[PDB]
């Protein structure tokens, strides 16, 4: 009953995985990148990455693996999706067209089983026998690599050791050994297995159980001619191998967890390591002969990247550092330290818009063309992200050096508000490097006569900041209480008071507390480049949201929504006040409804009774599953994000019979987005067929736009996309129903009430024979539509983003 | 000697026990609990 | 308050019925949202929450020959939760699964002992008398929404090894929580909302602090004297949350563990006192009285020897009790303990009795039991 648009303005920028390996051809060094759906083939050179290709899966990439079987002359890729897609693919190249080949592919999903707790583990032999995998707690699946197993054919082997945190396939075994860590009460321990096909089973490991660090994680596999594995935990780094056992407990590594990890040599001699906290150290084994055994383990500080999700090193000293939080690197490691003792220096720099936490849409220049700004990054890669379309998507960085939370545009004093977050080790607190809340051209600190430690525990200090619009410098930093989180902001002018203020709610969190018992409203000016507190407030609460309710200041404190008049005192004077049960967190205003939503997805709709003074309940849904945002598209239709990275509508249909109908919210479409939505915004990027726009910003940097379409409309782009899908050969062979179907967890129902609209922007991608066998027997406006209408139809719908 | 079914309430005379037992605030199911 | 030699265990064993039982091991579920037909006792009327036990006596024919075909087939009937009591409202229910049964012929007719177990929640679709006087419902059972957690969507490939956690230490407790919250929740800073919002809707973090508000209760509150299942857990803490008849409707309807422990997590934290429901002021006693006697928490169900079902609740001072008859062993619910009535003072109603060691040896030495059904909660 509803009908709905969905398209992505800019494609994920985040890497979650990359490999190197010869796929393209023998000779070529080829580097594999993993961006959530996407997956890019570079060829590495001498001058930097080549771009090669770029495909989109029908899928999240979990796994993603290299591999060449005996026979082969080139690498196989070999990817598993977040739904349990497995596809081995091959490379291709005839002429200059190029096309991903798939040499296998099946679901290795299982009816039962609790999906484990620290993820998909997916790991091949190295003799290439099979492919294991980890998916539930207590099983193995075990692929066979047989050529002829064309469907990924797997079997389980039960595993007595539940919590496995790593495994691996060790090197020089006549059989595919594997070594993992797992846990049990008894601690943490490193244990080996034998795995048979013939007789589906394990067999006793090589050399034995051993007991390893409390804070063992990580598991590397050396090659020949050292063999045996390396266990990687918070303090100490172990060498295992038969009897040989070695250890070290480097004090460097002992400041951040080490996450990530690459082989530098082929020999297994050094290996590239990466903290949390952007360091990057290398791992070197001293080998001696007798028979080729390891002497010792050396760990070097290399120097700092961007926080790295993973590593591969190319050649020639030249490492890929992909990164969740920040901009992808390439870097060098040179032979000698520079002045400053680092030996990476930075070569290029690949843009990353994620994490989107917030964002606003703005017409800076005024040219009726809206440009988005979004608090990108986390930690010392937070920044803000100016986006706007070019004569494709323009993007200018402004770094900050800490995490941006929330933003907001006041056009009267041509500046940003942005709340903002810095961590500060308790040494009495110390920032850990410049950011801006310190280097703010004028700064202030609260003083409000309202309201153990350790030096390394951390804290989070709050700030506003007043950004210029043009400059994009810190004109402003007013820096929040301590122990104060800064939740919500707003800008707008409330009452008679001409005036416009930046409305600031925060909540008083110990960690003491469950849940903040205090919070602040504060109202703040920036006038004549000074930001003065105006007014400020006392709450009995969190002010999880804010909104300007038509002139009047209607916030979220705890599970009780507050509507506050702005006197001419210059005071917030409680109005009214509404009790919901369930805490405020999203707070949605549209003429005098107001959309109040929970962390559970605990949906309400009240309406503001401006005679009565009062608000009442209009509507309400509630379905226990985890929400990431909502937005009202229009007076009925109520727009979500909830879990497993699904868009859902609800419509609340007032003109029902029963009074029952009449206050249920009967969801009215589903999609299977594959990006974690953060925020919604009413705007649009282009110069001002579809009704309305929300963009919409994801943890993998990913920008998306959800648009209305017609009845019609939406009729005609379900046939063309049941067409495409029928002639678009998928990579991985994955069907496009499957992957857009709502997914949850064991629980998925198909897709309903949107238009997958990438899918329908690849129709102007394929020759004219395929257009000719997509359109035939369809019916445009009725009349025997053509293929130049549908192609006049799709050159209209990409011109909303 | 009296004793009240509900509770173990003890008393000689029969008023003060017809009291008590309607003031049980309960449908009394006297039909399915006496012996 | 003093320290409890008491065997905890023993009330939980009913040995006040009789000798041992029939127990019947053979535990039956439905599937989810699977349409079933079962019967109903007219003489059962309390709220039955799964997990906890109903002790029962029938004297009527009618109930003695429909136990008796129960025992026969699965042995589960259901426990109407009635909104108002009168005309047999029922708008949800709950299956109980017998799980001891006990025959006799003492006083001249057949009477059957029986303890069963609240197993699942169920809607009503159709409740119909039958023409032996047996109502048989129509019953939809309700599903357990288990959710996963709040940032398994939200969690970085890297950072999901190490994810498991060491151990729980045998100041301490708070540090070790603090490094909980910052492990589990990192990812929390991918997404718009803090760590700690987090972890007002995490299971074991809800779970830590209602054991943490449960341990004034009970000092010898061993962790493994309470169920580690968010599910089991919560419907265990439901039952023995001192509440009116509404919210206990309210608590049964949640299908969401994390949903039913913020919930009691609320009520905990608001509920103060207990008053007379015969009254309106007379205040019977607080929730710092409220001390563990058995393994099923202070709150308890039992059964006289006229088959009337009392929620009892077990507390270590009254006041504005009046108190009736003697102590007399007999029947006692806690072995080793006499009872004696226990009225309101002002309207002189029924709330409880109170209970006195029986050897000079046994600790506590006396303590007293209210009816549920005779209290409210008051709220300050
Ligand atoms: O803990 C306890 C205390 C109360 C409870 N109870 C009753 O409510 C009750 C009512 C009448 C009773 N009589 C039946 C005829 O001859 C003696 C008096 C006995 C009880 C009794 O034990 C119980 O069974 N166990
Ligand atoms: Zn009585
Ligand atoms: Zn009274």
């Amino acid at each position: 009953m509803s009908y709905n648009y969905v398209v992505t303005a800019q494609k994920p920028t985040a890497v979650n995985g990359c490999v190197t390996g010869h796929f393209t051809s023998a000779e070529d060094l080829n580097l594999l990148i993993a961006k959530n759906t996407r997956l890019e083939i570079y060829v590495v050179t001498a001058e930097g990455l080549r771009p090669v290709k770029e495909v989109g899966m029908y899928g999240k990439i979990a796994v993603m693996e290299l591999f060449r079987p005996k026979g082969e002359s080139k690498d196989l890729l070999f990817i598993l999706t977040a739904k349990y897609n497995a596809c081995i693919l091959e490379y291709k190249q005839s002429g200059e067209s190029i096309d991903i080949i798939t040499r296998a592919h099946g679901n290795v999903q299982d009816r039962i089983g609790r999906p484990s707790e620290t993820g998909i583990i997916g790991i091949i032999d190295p003799e290439c026998r099979m492919i294991g995998l980890r998916l539930y707690d207590g099983l193995f699946k075990v692929i066979p690599l047989d050529r002829d197993n064309k469907e990924l054919k797997a079997f389980n082997i039960r595993l007595e050791e539940l919590h496995v945190i790593d495994v691996k396939f060790l090197y020089g075994c006549q059989a595919p050994t594997i070594c993992f860590v797992y846990q049990d009460p008894q601690g943490r321990h490193v244990k080996t297995y034998e795995v048979s096909l013939r007789e589906k089973e394990f067999n006793k490991g090589p050399w034995k159980q051993e007991n390893v660090e409390a804070e063992a994680s990580m598991v590397i596999a050396v090659p020949e001619p050292f063999g045996g594995a390396i266990i990687i935990g918070q303090e100490s780094i172990t060498y295992h191998n038969g009897d040989k056992y070695l250890a070290i407990a480097p004090p460097i590594i002992k400041q951040s967890t080490i996450v990530c990890h690459n082989r530098v040599d082929p020999n297994g001699s050094r290996y590239l390591l990466g903290d949390m906290e952007g360091r990057l150290f290398m791992l070197l084994l001293e080998k001696e002969e007798q028979t080729v055994t390891l002497k010792d383990l050396r760990v070097e500080l290399l120097g700092e990247t961007s926080i790295a999700e993973c590593l591969t090193y190319l050649d020639n000293g030249v490492v890929f550092v992909g990164s969740r939080l920040g901009d992808s690197q390439l870097v060098k490691l040179n032979v000698d330290s520079n002045e400053q003792g680092s030996y990476v220096v930075a070569m290029e720099t690949f843009t990353n818009l994620g994490p989107i936490v917030d964002m606003c849409v703005v017409d800076l220049e005024r040219q009726g063309q809206g440009q988005l700004v979004t608090c990108s990054g986390a930690f010392k890669e937070g920044s803000l992200r100016i986006i706007r379309n070019g004569i494709k998507l323009h993007i200018r960085t402004v770094p900050l050096y800490e995490s941006p939370r929330k933003i907001c545009y006041q056009e009267v004093s041509q500046c940003f508000g942005v709340l903002s977050s810095r961590i500060e080790v308790q040494d009495g607190t110390t920032a850990l490097r410049p950011s801006a809340s310190t280097q703010a051209l004028s700064s202030s600190v609260s003083s409000s006569k309202l309201f153990e430690t350790s030096f390394g525990e951390e804290v989070e200090v709050h700030n506003l900041l007043i950004i210029d619009q043009h400059t994009f410098e810190v004109l402003h930093a007013h820096q929040f209480l301590q122990n104060e989180y800064a939740l919500s902001l707003v800008s707008c002018k409330l009452g008679k008071d001409p005036n416009t203020y930046f409305i600031v709610g925060t909540a008083m969190v110990y960690p003491e507390e469950a849940e903040p018992k205090q919070g602040r409203i504060v109202v703040f000016q920036y006038s004549d480049g000074k930001l003065q507190t105006v007014a400020e407030k006392e709450v009995k609460g969190a002010v999880y949201s804010m909104v300007e309710f038509n002139g009047k200041l209607l916030a979220s404190i705890n599970s009780t929504v507050r509507l506050y008049e702005w006197t001419t005192e210059k005071e917030l004077r409680t109005e009214c006040n509404h009790y919901n049960n369930i805490m405020a967190l999203y707070l949605k205003t549209k003429g005098d409804f107001i959309l109040v939503g929970d962390l559970m997805r605990s949906v309400l709709l009240l309406a503001y009774k401006p005679m009565e003074g009062n608000f009442e309940e209009i509507a309400r849904d509630f379905n226990p599953n985890w929400m990431s945002a909502v937005e009202i598209l229009d007076d009925d239709n109520f727009l979500g994000a909830e879990n497993a990275f699904n868009l859902f509508v609800c419509q609340k249909d007032s003109a029902a019979t029963t009074d029952e109908e009449r206050q249920h919210l009967q969801e009215v479409g589903l999609f299977h987005l594959g990006e974690f939505v953060n925020v919604f915004c009413h705007g649009s990027l282009v110069m001002q067929p579809t009704q309305g726009s929300v963009l919409f910003g994801t943890v993998n940097g990913m920008i998306g736009l959800v648009t209305s379409l017609s009845e019609s409309w939406y009729n005609l782009l379900l046939d063309m996309q049941n067409r495409l899908n029928k002639v678009i050969k998928s990579v991985g062979k994955i069907e496009h129903s499957f992957w857009r179907s709502f997914h949850t967890e064991r629980k998925t129902e198909p897709a309903t009430g949107f238009i997958d609209g990438d899918l329908i922007e690849s129709f102007l991608d394929i020759s004219r024979p395929k257009m000719q066998e997509v359109v035939a027997n369809l019916q445009y406006d009725k009349r025997e539509a053509t293929a130049d209408d549908l192609i006049k139809v799709v050159e209209e719908l990409t011109r909303i983003h | 000697l009296l004793f009240c079914p509900i509770c173990g309430f003890t008393c000689r005379q029969k008023g003060n026990l017809l009291r008590h037992i309607n003031l049980h605030t309960g449908e009394k199911l006297f039909k399915y609990h006496l012996y | 308050p003093n320290i409890i030699n008491f065997d905890t265990s023993l009330p939980t064993s009913h040995t006040y019925l009789g000798a041992d039982m029939e127990e019947f091991h053979g535990r039956t579920l439905h599937d989810d949202d699977s349409c079933q037909v079962i019967p109903v006792l007219p003489q059962v009327m309390m709220i039955l929450i799964p997990g906890q036990t109903l002790p029962l006596q029938l004297f009527h024919p009618q109930e003695v020959s429909m136990v008796r075909n129960l025992i026969q087939k699965d042995r589960t009937f259901a426990v109407l939760a009635y909104s108002n009591v009168q005309e047999r409202e029922a708008q949800f229910g709950t299956t109980a699964e017998i799980y001891a049964y006990r025959e006799e012929q003492d006083f001249g007719i057949e009477i059957v002992k029986v303890k069963a177990i609240g197993r699942q929640r169920f809607k009503v679709l159709e409740l119909r008398t039958q023409s032996d006087g047996i109502q048989q419902a129509k019953v939809q059972i309700l599903p357990e929404c288990v959710l996963p957690s709040t940032m398994s969507a939200v969690q970085l490939e890297s950072l999901n090894k190490c994810q498991i956690f060491p151990s729980k230490p045998v100041q301490c407790s708070y540090k070790w929580w603090q490094k909980y919250q910052k492990r589990k929740f990192h990812c929390a800073n991918l997404t718009s909302w803090p760590r700690w919002l987090y972890s007002l809707y995490d299971a074991e973090t809800l779970m830590d602090r209602i054991k943490k508000q449960l341990r004034e209760w009970d000092e010898n509150l061993k962790d493994d004297s309470l169920p580690s299942n968010p599910i089991d857990f919560s419907y265990r803490v439901a039952a023995c949350l001192p509440i009116d008849d509404v919210l206990r409707i309210q608590l049964l309807k949640i299908g969401s563990a994390i949903q039913r422990l913020r919930c009691e997590l609320d009520i905990m934290n608001k509920c103060t006192s207990l008053c007379c429901k015969q009254c309106q002021e007379t205040e019977i006693t607080t929730k710092n009285e409220i001390f563990s006697l058995s393994l099923c928490g202070p709150m308890a169900a039992y059964v006289n020897p006229h088959g009337y079902v009392h929620e009892t609740l077990t507390v270590y001072k009254a006041c504005n009790l009046n108190l009736i008859g003697r102590p007399s062993t007999e029947h006692s619910w806690f072995p080793g303990y006499a009872w004696t009535v226990a009225q309101c003072k002002i309207c002189a109603s029924h709330i409880g009795w109170k209970f006195t060691a029986t050897k000079k040896d046994m600790s506590p030495q006396k303590f007293w039991g209210l009816t549920r059904s005779a209290l409210l909660p008051t709220i300050p």
